[PDB]
């Protein structure tokens, strides 16, 4: 069976041809305190000529905008090491981190979308005096733990279990990995702007880390190995897929100070230039 | 077996191509590039009295 | 009712405050017909790129003006490619559409006439003597009238209550006018169609018609109210023709 | 100015002026300081390749009894921008009256060799510029401020596109937790 | 069979001993459409004021001439009005009719190739370096080409076997071309429509195509013929269209 | 448009060699005109947000993709007998119009003892 | 699902083959080599007055 | 679903048969000074016999 | 001769020059000097295997009132290149009558054994020469010049084909960057 399925492209309007005119009707003349956007085109103001127009606003869409991969997380981890917390990586899963992808998403109070998460993992021989060795090739573990969920406390630790939370084992030299996550909030849509408090009384904790709750990322080497020292970064991509979006906002000016708060230092409107009327010549001999 | 046939995106001035769904679940499916939809006056016209734009706009 | 729009070639001219528009005769521009022509070559009618608005300098209406006139054509042979037109070809046609502006507030009063005169042929402040082109116009800048009688040698006499024409000025609403009232408008229109007594005429040697501009109620205001209150004029030629092409004339 | 609000405020006044410029300024919807950072620039950045026409809107804020009349001009490239307002007088333009409609709109056609011009602006691609010229002048009662203000806005028109995605350049960091 | 006459504006060309007519790659010139335009204003279309026959200056074809060419537009830059409408427009389009003449008598012999060039790009005669705008092209007048190598800041390598552009000359007949043999014919004729990649295109920035003659047999002729043989172009536009009307340019 | 590209490595001569490393990653990133520029092998600007980039691993098939036509034009211009300035000076010929953006390219590791 | 079954190159003096669209866009599509069209009369015959070729050129 | 796609072949011209000539058709003789290139063929000039030819450009 | 234009014209002449021979070359379009920077031979050169007739077109450049007929002559391989009129008049040829018809065409036909022959030619695949002689000779009045020129067209029939794509060896460079 085969099924066939019609898809219309949708391209901008066309130039209609106009003439002379001297009557009452005043397209030019408007008034903004309405809060109403003229909707007067060339053909209102001067002569024109008939155009057709071809083009199509397809990159502009909701779903092209946002559909690319964008790095939202890196951390390093070690096979050996004397201080226990530093064999495994571990954090807290959101995006507002990494700037492009934060501000990309701000021009919109509401969104709502599946997930495609892809992982890069690469290696490297730490520095030292005495080099060379003949190790396998190293393999990675990636927990997913949801909120409430038991947290490990070394490399060891019996949670690496992972009976009931997702994983992802992983060998160097392969593709990267990559798993499709679906839209999980107790809300209609994830919120990116919550002017309000955690508790009933106006205090506590103020605005996004209120919301969020969406567990946290554990990864380690699996191994346990390395006569000799070596160490491992882990990145984060994220790409929407099936997308929404409401309520659109300004885009950012100010730039970003932490991943918990709007704060800002004050900013300027543009750039100078030398006068209100200044242009610079560029047809000279 | 629950193919579909679509047009790809091509030019102005043998154009289509087949999918098949794989995993149980719709959110690995992949992306919707091809629906264009616009509402522009939701945010450029959103009074209550509807103005002409040939005639004056207060009066 | 007060607002208007008028659209030719690139360029638009809105108003709000507008009275009405006078078609000169209940004629407007048209191109010449067959049945009507007497030279033989195809013309040219770029018809976009010579009929739109060209604004030129304005004036300042001071509390003692007596008046102002241009002279048409040879006011726009300097501009753009309508000028370029006029300076190849030996034959040339056009009407136009006239828009005068001049706004204030609610606190000023003073009275404007607008008129365009045909033929407006001129007299010498020198009873037997004549008058040098220069004295005529100045091209897109204003000559202007006297309050009193003028002397000098070549120049027009040009005391505003004969209005360099020996008549009675109060009578030259026989012709194609609006007025300007301050506390009613702020703009006049005049819609003026080719008038001569040939099809099509030279564009250098003869002027098709005068736009005179004369307070009648000199403008008056109070204590702290704006003291700088402008003129500017707008004209746009019409169904415009050129015959004749040859190597460009120079002056 | 560059931190105050008197930034988006154009200056006029009563009096003889007809020599001085109102304002003028490149059409350069991406890459001019005066456009880059409005609604319409910020989308445009995160785009290399626009196409199509603009519209501008200007709204007198004198007082209800402050008159007058100004000529709003725009120049194709080719040539360099007119010093007085007999040369801008050839080029597109409209003649605003300042009446109880308060806002007057110039709109700005899509006149290109080319069917798209970059977002980062070269000679190739220039697009000519807009200039604004008193055609009457302001006149006031007496009891009335003298001088005033005018503002203007911005927006695209509905054969409006832009295409070739890519990053833009108003957002940075020099570490992670930002 | 071998009578031609041609018709445009105000021009004609007669001719008793021509050969056929070029008609480019089988494309007539025509104005441009609505499904093929991107810039919105309206156009203007002088049409007669501007396609027509404008003729250059001549040069001497001697015993020994290497050749000349030409750069159009730019080499009627100052003809009539087709000039002034480049003078004040952003964007311009139009086709050719190109027509070559030199006649001789029938004791005279020699052989000549005449050719139009698209996107005619020349390189520089020192290998590190770039041309002047002067190099490629002096209006109205014709630019030589070299017998030997040449030397010099800025100037254009013009031998002649070369054709300025790193080729064998004699494989210039992939382009549109005509021959004028000394006892065949006495003219060539080529009509050209407009080639670019983009609908329309700024006339002072780019060259759209060279006019190039080159003598393949010289001219040769024996005890007391005459010594004078000239020879002649004659260019005239056609459908000619302007978009965006601006201030005038200057060079 | 088809890309293909072909990478090979090779171990600088010294006096000391021998070693034992892992397979060596590689990052391709394209940048259309107007993209920010990386300063270093660190910089912020590898985390391609935006811009597409290629990964790839030492001893697999070589990596590919395809390009659709992209030119502000109606075609690609080969010859053109023009200037970049409207006073006909400037930059002459082929270097005014094509203006397609450049390719960085890196090791992943960040590496080598040797 | 789409198929295309078209006949494959041989020689003169079980043979077609069938193809499958799996990508989105016609820029990821395969060359297109089995167009054969001419028209030289384009470069070798530009003239305005057609010429027979067993009639005399001139006259 | 399936759908035929018919590839047409463009093989050369063939040679036509041609004998004696006493005639005043003139196929040989042209004038390159019009720009046109001459259209003959071996059948125009000489005696031929008929070739199938199977070659495709 | 090699940087001059002289090298596309043939010289003639009047008086009795019947025993001189005019020109011969042989017929090998993508090898030999004469034909290997022609249109055709920079086709052929991108290939290795060619097939089919080929046109030559003479034009004589002389004054109106020059007369005179020439024999054109083509032969097939297997003997020695003919040295005089009477041994290539045995061949495949054509007699040019000079008029006011001012150009000839021999074409040269497809005699081969086998279907294409190398662009790489050698002993196996040779295809002939070209030669061309005095029929009667060129008779001219009194004050015309005695010394004329005629020129050599070339180009491909329509039963004409190649095949099998490789390199042209006329192109090269040292390092990048070229
Ligand atoms: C075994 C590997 C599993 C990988 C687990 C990745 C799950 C990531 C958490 C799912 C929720 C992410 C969806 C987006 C979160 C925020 O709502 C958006 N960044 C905007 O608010
Ligand atoms: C992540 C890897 C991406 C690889 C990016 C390769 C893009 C190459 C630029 C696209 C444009 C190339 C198309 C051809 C360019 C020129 O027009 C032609 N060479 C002829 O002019």
């Amino acid at each position: 069976v085969v099924e066939a399925v019609e898809n219309a492209v949708a391209r901008v309007a066309d130039t209609i041809s106009s003439g002379p005119s001297n009557s009452q009707a005043v397209p030019a003349l408007t008034a903004v305190e309405t809060g109403h956007t003229s909707q007067v085109t060339p053909s209102d103001t001067i002569q024109t000529r008939h155009v057709r127009n071809y083009h199509s606003r397809s990159e502009s869409s909701i779903e092209n905008f946002l559909c690319r991969s964008a790095c939202v997380y890196m951390g390093e981890y070690h096979t050996t090491n004397t201080d226990t917390s530093k064999l495994f990586a571990s954090w807290t899963i959101n995006a507002r981190r990494m700037v492009q992808m934060r501000r990309k998403l701000e021009l919109f109070t509401y969104v709502r979308f599946d997930m495609e998460v892809t992982f890069v993992i690469t290696s490297k021989q730490d520095q030292g005096t005495q080099l060379g060795q003949d190790m396998p090739p190293l393999t990675h573990q990636i927990m997913y733990i949801p909120p409430g969920g038991p947290i490990p406390k070394s490399v060891t630790d019996y949670t690496w279990q992972t009976s009931t939370n997702p994983s992802i084992f992983w060998t160097e030299g392969n593709a990267p990995p990559r798993m499709s996550i679906p839209f999980i909030s107790i809300g209609n849509a994830y919120s990116n702007f919550y002017d309000g408090w955690s508790h009933f009384s106006q205090n506590g904790v103020y605005g996004y880390n209120t919301l969020n709750h969406m567990g946290q990322i554990y990864v380690r080497h699996v191994n346990g190995s390395s006569p000799l020292p070596m160490t491992s970064t882990v990145r984060m991509y994220f790409k929407p897929k099936h997308v929404k979006v409401w309520v659109p906002r300004p885009p950012r000016l100010c730039q970003y100070k932490n991943a918990s708060t709007v704060n800002f230092t004050p900013t300027n409107i543009t750039e100078k230039r030398q006068s209100i009327n200044y242009i610079p010549e560029t047809v000279k001999p | 077996m629950g193919a579909q046939v679509s047009t790809q995106k091509t030019g102005a001035h043998i154009i289509h191509y087949t999918n098949i769904n794989y995993y149980k679940d719709a959110a690995s499916n992949s992306a919707n590039r091809q629906d264009f939809s616009q509402d522009p006056g939701k945010f450029t016209e959103p009074v209550k009295d509807i103005m002409v734009k040939s005639l004056p706009a207060l009066n | 009712d007060r607002v208007r729009s008028i659209t030719l070639g690139n360029s638009t001219i809105t108003t709000q405050e507008s009275a009405n528009v006078v078609v000169a005769y209940g004629r407007w521009p048209e191109y010449l017909k067959d049945n009507e022509a007497t030279a033989e070559d195809q013309p040219t009618q770029p018809d976009v790129a010579t009929c739109r608005f060209y604004t030129l300098e304005s004036v300042t209406w001071e509390r003692d003006s007596p008046g102002w006139w241009w002279k048409f054509p040879d006011a726009l042979k300097d501009m753009g490619l309508f000028g370029q037109n006029m300076y190849y070809h030996y034959l040339g046609r056009a009407g136009y559409t006239i828009h005068v502006q001049c706004n204030a507030s609610k606190f000023h009063q003073g009275c404007l006439m607008v008129v365009c005169v045909p033929e407006a042929e001129m007299g010498c402040s020198q009873v037997d003597g004549t008058v040098n082109e220069h004295s005529l116009s100045e091209g897109e800048t204003a000559k202007k009238f006297a309050s009193t009688s003028t002397n000098g040698t070549n120049t027009v006499q040009s005391i505003v209550t004969n209005a360099g024409m020996g008549v009675g000025v109060g009578n030259l609403t026989i012709f194609p006018h609006q007025w300007i009232n301050l506390r009613t408008n702020n703009c006049a229109t005049i819609v003026m169609p080719y008038i001569n007594n040939v099809p099509m005429d030279n564009m250098f040697r003869h002027h098709n018609f005068t736009l005179m501009i004369i307070p009648f109620v000199p403008l008056d205001y109070s204590s702290d109210s704006s003291t700088y209150v402008p003129i500017t004029v707008t004209v746009a030629p019409m169904c415009a023709e050129y015959n004749g092409l040859r190597l460009a004339t120079s002056l | 100015k560059l931190d105050t609000m008197e930034i988006y405020r154009i200056p006029v006044q009563s009096g003889n002026h007809q020599s001085s410029q109102v304002f003028g300024f490149q059409v350069q919807p991406g890459l001019d300081n005066v456009f880059k950072h409005t609604l319409l620039g910020e989308i445009l950045n995160y785009y290399a390749h626009w196409s199509g026409s603009i519209k501008l809107t200007f709204v007198f804020c004198g007082s209800a009894m402050a008159t007058g009349k100004f000529l709003l001009a725009y120049a194709p490239p080719g040539a360099n921008a007119p010093k007085s307002r007999k040369d801008a007088m050839l080029g597109t333009h409209i003649i605003w009256d300042v009446g109880l409609q308060s806002s007057c709109v110039l709109c700005i056609p899509w006149i290109s060799q080319t069917h798209y011009r970059l977002v980062q602006q070269d000679e190739y691609t220039s697009a000519g510029n807009v200039t604004c010229w008193y055609q009457t002048g302001i006149v006031v009662p007496a009891g009335t401020p003298t001088s005033c203000s005018i503002m203007c806005f911005v927006s695209a028109c509905n054969d409006f596109s832009v295409r070739l995605l890519k990053d833009t350049p108003f957002i940075e960091q020099s570490a992670l937790l930002q």
